[PDB]
């Protein structure tokens, strides 16, 4: 849209051995005001794909409705063919780019997580159409606050397990709550593996305020 | 931009017990060339030179005001100014006009008056010094100069090798810059001599 | 930023959040917004950090000299007048509200609002960007004749409600109770903050 | 960019420089600023490179189509009129193209100046681009309609050389053509620096 | 630019990167960003280089006069007050982002000074374009009363994050350790980046450049 | 736009300028003199903003004349050029800047003839020949093509005529007459005006 | 709302007698951050053509997919693979089609021509193009081009043998200039991807660059 | 403008103020901001009068046809979806939030917020310019398992607190309780409005 | 700025115009013809925006010629003037308006000579004499002072010369040559160009 | 406003119209646009009425003071220079004044044009104001230096009359003066409409 109304903040994404983990808080902000504190910004696309979205919530809901129908439409056919994580990432990229080219973008920065054929997928798609994939992702304020922590751990241990990736993701959420003024301490953690897409939450991070006495 | 109004490129290079300072000779207003022998490098001692690039008017003013201060400084204290001290003098002079600065980025090249130790540095318009051990560039084609210096510069070059390095850097750098050219003057500063050369360059 | 001060028979209760922000980034999550101008006089800073700190320091200096000249603890009204004058004189340059709360031997515990150069004494006062969300709450919860303990609770609750709603507020709650006896500080950390409907 | 063209007793001289720039950065010293529409038709380019190259190639297409349909080569005036009308449809949309259409049809040699505004003029001599003013000086001071071929080549070489010397956005090589009754011929491709040094000797 | 500081058990530790850039071009690959204020007080500078440089030099000069007249060690609070009062005077026009850290009679102190004149006394801070990366590291691993070596490691990691995550930072990592006893200015504590070993080569002889004129002046 | 032109020879400096004083679309004066005599062997041609030109030129003229009265001898062309630049540069960043373009021509006994070019930002440059205004764009290249360092004064006048004739047929402005002067060792000499 | 973003990156092409090199860095940036360190800027078009694209990554993705589709369309209707020169001419028209809402891409085509000689075509965003011997595009293009002029074109050098550029020397030059650009340009770094195009096909190589 | 809707076991309670303003002038002091979209579905209008009225009328028409086609009382979610679609489709042209509250035989009493095209179901919702001042109050006063009587009281209090603080709100309080039985209106006049700290 | 001028006599219409085609500061053409023959006894002088002038004039010319081909007889000056105004007025509020200033001169067997004035907003006015451009400001009063309704064609040429001479000495633009034509009952006749 | 002045063999003619306006509204048809500084010195006014009246009166004061001090009447050139310098101190502050200083000192008749920009020129004839272009046409076409006094009056009357006819901001009455060696004399004050009707007869 031209002017985003209710928006969601950072979205985290980490690839692990046999799956992808994605986290996002459940806050819908209206400017600096935490208006909707119990909204889910993570959506399960299909059995192997999940999506987390930052930015304008209304646009995210519209994409969710359009993506949900696509998954349903293809499932009606029942021909053994189903959209893969990469295919969803590609479609999203084209959708955002087309809207950006008409000077009427969908104000969202999305993270795509998935697992197909024993291979994890983690893709980024912004409102301008800029798309790419990496071992870990972080939109909005997460790029400066969470991404550096993720890259530090991936630089020393390229392949980590589900537990390690989960613990790392929780560490980033805590830091985001501390330094991000548009964040909330109520997040969801979505995990995609061979079993499917699992969305847990609402979770909270154990915060320490020992520095106040210092 | 005001800095590209007259154009011009200046670069200093450090060698083994010698320094090199070069500059373009073009004086033009916007796209029109006026003269092809405009002085941009000024002497501030036997083995101390300052190169100035930017607005021609400020290039001349700063050079003249610096001379005024250096002369008085060299009359008060009975000695030749040190390269580092000159840098601070220039920085102080540039910082005085913090909110209405002279449009010129100076580069200093010389050898210590008593120890003959190579010294090169560059300052921004408001006077922020930057001492390096390899090279310093300034002007409208700084990016081109960076490329050339970064790949051509080698450590401990002799007077002859240093001359060839800075000449090739400047020549090829000013050929990709429309407002810099019309000749190149190179000064090779050594312990017992100064060699000034004008290179065969493109006049377009 | 959310600040609050309440009057009670015998003194005052001043409190605030500890969030210093720069756009969407929290530059300081444990900042003390309560500054002592004198032995029994405090001020809650809100608005521009640099301005608030500059004015508070200025007032403290002026009040310090004033106190020594008259050889008597300054009045709370004098402190408020000193802040009001500075805030009014530089109203086009400064952008910060220095809430004034304290206690003297003449008029007991008083709370003054000095926003924009205008000076008014109130039973309780709230300021800062997060104060807008708690206007309704304080109007329905405040009751005259509140005790010190009840004032701290009232203050704590109000600030906690604002912190949860306002993006420019957050962190911990700094609390200060001023009375004849003296000044007693208190800090309410994140885990010990009053919980309300956060769903 | 500096381009010139003048008609003398032995045909039409066309000369251009080869510099392209992006801000103060010289993007190329070897760009071709003359399109060869056909054996007796040429078009010069100055202004926006993408606009010039695209619209002059589109004129070439129409010229070729004109030939196939009417079974004869389009005249210089009609070719220039085609280009004139083509760019008049986008007037005000910030196209940038100043070109000369030179050739030799049934009405002898022909030289037209056409620009993005829709200006279209027939003339004896023209100069376009940022170095055009400098070229005019030299050209006008040494032009005579009874110039010999070698003399005409020199004037063209001099005009462009001097324009590159004074104009920051001009330089590289001078490309010169000679439009004759039996078609055009490429005269030379002399580096302007080689020329300038010999002129100062 | 990425600068950071932290208060540890026996003092304070300052750190910074060594890259100076012009818009998006590296001008200096090894500039010192940790300036001397006093014998037991140092300051990291971010923002306008000229402003930070001139401001710290001025503060150091004024602190020296004060120390000479009083005949005592300068307090860290005197420095921060001198800085904020000056900066506030210019209303943020003097773009100097400072991280003052020192150890005086009252112990180890760390302050963050902003261009407009505001200041913050904290156990750990970070400024510059790589300030968020460094803060991320701090938030995740900072503990109160850390050992000197444990603090250095944390600070190095904090600066490292900015060097690799922020395009404005790079080069080496400088550190400064201050305690009651002495001060350790560790220019180049770690060199995490370096260029290639040069696959090819190109050189010029003693006459590859055509010379028009020459003038030799013996000294 | 006003036109100025200077050509320095082995032992003389030839200068010329248009004589048009214009007000919007009309020529209010057709015999306007844009040259200001600063001394016995120094001329100052100044064009630019209305008011500023005469104010700056006369201010400079008064100080040069004062210099001669105070010391006995006159200021040299070089010293006068630098004095002018300094003054113009000082006002550049001041509240009242002079928007003038200048050409300083003069003759010195020991230094010989000299021609200086000065734009409105006070950038000073010595040159063998120079021009100012829109006319310079169409005449500078003509000077480039025909000018030689040993050009005689008779040939220089011919060169100047070529430039003036170019303006006549190529320039859009109506500049029918030009003031022509020459400075050698015998002082400043007025030459026949070149008109069309 | 701005529909563009500067995502950095540098592309270089060099033409030899029987080869063509197209190289680029792998950093993808935005503002002062790095999106990823593993985003190459060179795409394979055919068996003897490679394209390097830099600029706005959104347009780089879209333009490469449009060119890939046009290659297949051309092959279907003409029963042959587009030549390097035909690809260059077609790209020009594609870029000019968006002349009033232009692709913010700097394209550099590298490949072999019909005679089997190295060919390099450089492009501006709106389509103006020409054939060159060597060209640098993108973020650090003004740092690389002058060096190429002096080392490959032998500009400004006297009494120097103008020997034809071998593949070996060309490869060392590419690695060298990209290493130098990684020091000065903040947008260039991470790794260098080099594609060599000869008659045997296209082989890739990857050299590490500075990560800071 | 201040609007509010609360859910309760068996239905909903919708309420609002009655002030229509044009700058500083009150153009309508007794305006009903509660509009019925269907027999058991209501909507609270906020933002631009013309837009809100245009959308409400549009939705009522669409829902009316929908209801007749399916031969069954429409779902509250359907009504909210109809409003959400219109609000989202014309998000750059319209400037009004149509709060949705009602009751159906499938999911009982539901409250939906459709501001800006975004749709979310909540236990209670507040909107309009005066809603900012009561955020803290509703967060501290709302308790799950509230009865219809308690919901009306909660609603009345909240709106009264907002009306007193907000200049764009005021007049009387329109109240509506929707349940299986039917719709029962109620109007709280100026003299019968809940009183709080107004000093 | 371009100059147009018309003088209507008892049985003839005399028109003239400058022949300068300018590009910024340079005169690209000095023999440019700003007159367009619409018919045997009708001339259309058009100045203004580059492109628009020729596009509008030729568009009008084509339709006037078409009219004669379709009916046998030619359009009268009055009808042609109104046709032109209508067309210019229609595009005024359209996306592509023509920024041209016109003078329509012609001779009719029964109506006699006629001279029309048309500005860019398509306001049509019949007049005994008229002018366009910046030159009109310095020449209209000269026409006012010497013009008489019974002026002979020989005297009209003299009157036109006075106006042209005024431009030569007062106008800042360089307009050295003018196209001169006359329209009577024998058609359009080219007169000797008036040059200076 | 239309004002003119020209020097002929028998002195200097000065003529002005008398219209003042405010937008399209004619505020006055009888305003005086000639100040009489002294018996042999006059100043015309055009532009901003408050600026003209104020600065020309201030020049008159200085002229009178000049006389008292130096014991002689100020020259035309020095008076014009005074005004020139006075208004140059407020350059850029949107003063609006275009005036002519006419008189007769020891160097014969004198005519100077001075404006708010600081322009100061000596000349044989001048015209200022919005109707100046029209006046120039008439004046230049009928000017001869050997014009007789009656002929000079007619030319002045004609120039102004025609300017009022074409220029909307000019009109009213023509006020004319004649500067002679022994001082100026007021020639007439003829209503421009009376004149125009007789000229059309």
């Amino acid at each position: 849209t031209q002017n985003p109304m209710v928006t969601g903040t950072s979205v985290l994404g980490v690839k692990f051995e046999g799956g992808v983990v994605i986290a996002a808080d459940m806050l819908g902000s209206y400017g600096s005001l935490a208006r909707f504190r119990n909204i889910s910004r993570i959506m399960r696309v299909n059995d192997s794909t999940m999506l987390g979205a930052s930015g304008d919530y209304a646009d995210f809901q519209y994409l969710k409705q359009v993506l949900g129908q696509m998954v349903i439409d293809e499932e009606l056919l029942g021909d053994g063919h189903s959209y893969s994580p990469r295919a969803i990432h590609s479609w999203l990229t084209r959708a955002m780019y087309s809207r950006r080219s008409k000077m009427n973008p969908l104000w969202n920065t999305m993270v795509i997580g998935g697992y197909a054929d024993g291979e994890s997928f983690l893709g980024y798609v912004d409102m301008l159409g800029v798309a790419y994939e990496a071992p870990s992702l972080a939109t909005g304020y997460g790029a400066y606050l969470a991404q550096p922590l993720l890259r530090e751990v991936l630089e020393k241990q390229p392949v980590l397990s589900q537990t390690e990736a989960r613990e790392l993701v929780e560490r980033c959420m805590r830091v985001l709550y501390y330094r991000d003024a548009r964040s909330y301490n109520r997040f969801q953690i979505a995990t995609v593996t061979e079993k499917g897409v699992e969305i847990e939450g609402p979770l909270s991070a154990e915060t320490n305020w020992e520095i106040a006495h210092m | 931009s005001i800095m590209s109004y007259n154009g011009g490129a200046v670069m200093a290079m450090k060698g083994k017990n010698c320094v090199a300072i070069a500059a373009d000779r073009r004086f033009g207003i916007q796209a029109q060339m006026v003269t092809t022998d405009f002085q941009k490098i000024f002497p501030m001692g036997d083995r101390l030179y300052i190169g100035l690039a930017g607005l021609a008017t400020d290039v001349q003013t700063v050079a003249q005001r610096l001379k005024f201060r250096l002369n008085l400084y060299e009359l008060k204290e009975g000695r030749q100014i040190k390269p580092y001290t000159l840098m601070s003098m220039v920085a102080n002079l540039l910082y005085e006009k913090r909110f209405g600065p002279y449009y010129t980025e100076p580069v200093i090249a010389g050898l210590d008056p008593k120890t003959f130790k190579p010294f090169i540095c560059s300052l921004d318009l408001i006077g922020c010094p930057m001492v390096t051990d390899d090279f310093v560039v300034s002007g409208t084609c700084s990016e081109q100069m960076y490329g050339m210096c970064e790949s051509l510069w080698e450590p401990n070059m002799d007077p002859e090798h240093l001359f060839e390095t800075i000449s090739q850097a400047m020549l090829n750098a000013v050929d990709r810059d429309a407002v810099s050219g019309m000749g190149v003057i190179v000064h090779i500063i050594e312990k017992d001599k100064i060699t000034t050369r004008t290179l065969k360059a493109r006049m377009d | 930023t959310t600040i609050m001060a309440v009057e009670f028979d015998g003194g005052v209760v001043v409190g605030s959040d500890s969030r210093v922000s720069a756009g969407e980034a929290v530059v300081n999550r444990a900042f003390n917004k309560l500054s002592p101008l004198h032995q029994h006089i405090y001020c809650a800073l809100s608005g521009s950090a640099a301005d608030a700190q500059a004015m508070a320091d200025m007032a403290a200096y002026q009040l310090e000299l004033h106190g020594l000249e008259l050889e008597e603890p300054p009045l709370v009204l004098a402190a408020a007048n000193v802040v009001r004058n500075i805030s009014y004189k530089y109203r086009e340059d400064l952008s910060a509200h220095l809430m004034i709360a304290g206690w003297d031997r003449r008029d007991g515990g008083q709370v003054y609002g000095t926003m924009g150069g205008m000076l008014t004494r109130q039973p309780f006062a709230i300021g800062g960007s997060g104060s807008t969300y708690i206007y309704g709450y304080v109007d329905a919860a405040y009751k005259p004749g509140m005790s010190p303990e009840e004032c701290r609770s009232f203050t704590t609750n109000a600030i906690a409600l604002a912190m949860n709603r306002d993006g420019s507020s957050g962190g911990v709650i700094h609390l200060v109770t001023i009375t004849a006896a003296g000044v007693d500080y208190q800090v309410i950390l994140g885990n010990e903050l009053p919980k309300f409907y956060d769903e | 960019t500096t381009t010139l063209a003048f008609k003398f007793q032995h045909g039409v001289i066309v000369a251009v420089d080869s510099r392209a720039t992006a801000g103060n950065y010289i993007s190329s010293s070897r760009v071709n600023k003359v399109i060869e529409i056909n054996p007796s038709l040429l078009g010069t380019m100055s202004g926006c490179a993408a606009d010039c190259q695209y619209w002059e190639r589109l004129l070439a297409k129409e010229c070729r189509l004109y030939y196939l349909r009417n079974g004869e080569r389009i005249s210089v005036s009609a070719a220039s009129k085609l280009l004139s009308n083509m760019v008049y449809q986008y007037r005000g949309m910030d196209l940038s193209m100043g070109s000369m259409i030179c050739g030799w049809d049934k009405k002898g040699p022909g030289l037209y100046y056409v620009d993005q505004n829709g200006t279209r003029l027939s003339g004896n001599m023209f100069s376009t681009g940022s170095g055009s003013t400098y070229a005019y000086g030299v050209m006008d001071s040494g032009y005579q309609p009874s110039l010999s071929p070698e003399e005409a080549y020199e004037l063209g070489r001099r005009a462009i050389t001097y324009a590159t010397h004074r104009d920051s956005y001009s330089g590289g090589i001078i490309n010169m053509y000679h439009m004759k009754e039996d078609g055009w011929v490429k005269v030379e491709s002399t580096d302007v620096n080689e020329l300038l040094h010999q002129y100062q000797e | 630019t990425t600068i950071a500081g932290l208060v540890f058990r026996d003092g304070v530790i300052l750190g910074a990167d060594t890259r100076a850039t012009n818009d998006s071009v590296v001008m200096d690959k090894n500039c010192e960003k940790i300036h001397f204020i006093a014998p037991k007080i140092y300051c990291c500078g971010a923002g306008v280089a000229a402003d930070a440089e001139m401001t710290t030099r001025m503060a150091a000069s004024n602190m020296e006069l004060h120390s000479l007249s009083t005949g005592r060690e300068p307090r860290v609070t005197t420095v921060t007050r001198l800085l904020r009062q000056t900066l506030f005077r210019y209303r943020g026009h003097v773009g100097a982002s400072l991280l003052v850290g020192g150890v005086d009679f009252s112990g180890p102190q760390l302050y963050s000074v902003h261009p407009h004149g505001s200041y913050s006394r904290l156990p750990f801070t970070a400024l510059g374009s790589g300030q968020d990366a460094a803060l991320a590291v701090l938030e995740d691993r900072f503990q109160p009363n850390m050992t000197l070596e444990a603090a250095q490691e944390l600070l190095v990691e904090a600066i490292t994050a900015g060097i690799l995550g922020d395009l404005g930072s790079g080069g080496s990592v400088d550190a400064c350790v201050i305690t009651g006893t002495g001060a350790k200015l560790l220019r180049t504590l770690s060199s995490p980046t370096k260029p290639t070993e040069r696959p090819s080569q190109y050189y010029f002889a003693p006459g590859t450049t055509a010379v028009q004129s020459q003038t030799v002046k013996p000294l | 736009m006003e036109y100025l032109i200077g050509i320095q020879g082995p032992d003389y400096v030839l200068v010329a300028s248009d004589q048009v004083a214009a007000s919007s679309i009309v020529q209010m004066k057709d015999d306007h003199d844009k040259m200001f005599k600063m001394s016995e062997k120094i001329l100052l041609l100044c064009v630019g903003e209305a008011g500023d030109t005469v104010q700056f030129a006369e201010y400079i003229q008064k100080n040069v004349q004062l210099y001669k009265m105070r010391n006995g001898y006159e200021l040299s062309p070089t010293a006068a050029a630098n004095f002018t630049r300094r003054n113009l540069a000082d006002c550049l960043r001041s509240r009242t800047p002079y928007h003038v373009n200048l050409l300083l021509a003069g003759y010195d006994e020991h230094e010989g003839p000299a021609l200086y070019y000065m734009d409105y930002l006070a950038a000073l440059a010595k040159a063998p020949f120079a021009a100012h205004g829109y006319g310079a764009f169409l005449t500078l290249s003509i000077l480039d093509r025909y000018y030689t360092p040993t050009i005689s004064r008779e040939r220089a006048v011919e060169l100047l005529r070529k430039c003036l004739e170019e303006l006549q047929k190529r320039f859009i402005l109506n500049l029918p007459t030009f003031s022509v002067r020459i400075i050698d060792k015998n002082g400043i000499h007025d030459l026949d005006n070149i008109s069309f | 709302f701005s529909p563009y973003a500067f995502n950095g990156g540098t592309v270089l092409a060099i033409a030899g007698e029987d080869f063509s090199i197209v190289a680029s860095d792998t950093r993808l940036s935005e503002g002062f951050s790095i999106h990823t360190r593993d985003s190459p800027k060179c795409y394979k078009l055919t068996d003897k053509t490679v394209i390097g694209c830099s600029g706005f990554h959104g347009d780089c993705l879209t333009l490469t997919k449009i060119i890939e589709a046009r290659l297949k369309m051309y092959k279907h209707s003409n029963n042959k693979t587009m030549t390097t020169g035909a690809i260059a001419a077609m790209l020009s028209t594609i870029l000019y089609s968006r002349r009033f809402f232009p692709y913010y891409v700097y394209n550099i085509i590298g490949g072999l021509d019909e005679e089997g000689k190295g060919a390099v075509y450089s492009f501006d965003p709106v389509g103006s193009y020409q054939r060159d011997s060597f060209k640098a595009g993108g973020s650090a293009s003004a740092m690389l081009q002058p060096l190429l002029d002096n080392q490959v074109g032998f500009k400004n050098m006297q009494n120097v043998e103008h020997v034809p550029l071998s593949l070996d020397r060309a490869m060392r030059l590419v690695k060298d200039v990209f290493i130098s650009a990684a020091e000065r340009d903040v947008y260039t770094g991470d790794a260098l991807r080099i594609c060599i195009v000869t008659k045997e096909g296209i082989r890739e190589e990857t050299v590490p660059l500075r990560k800071d």
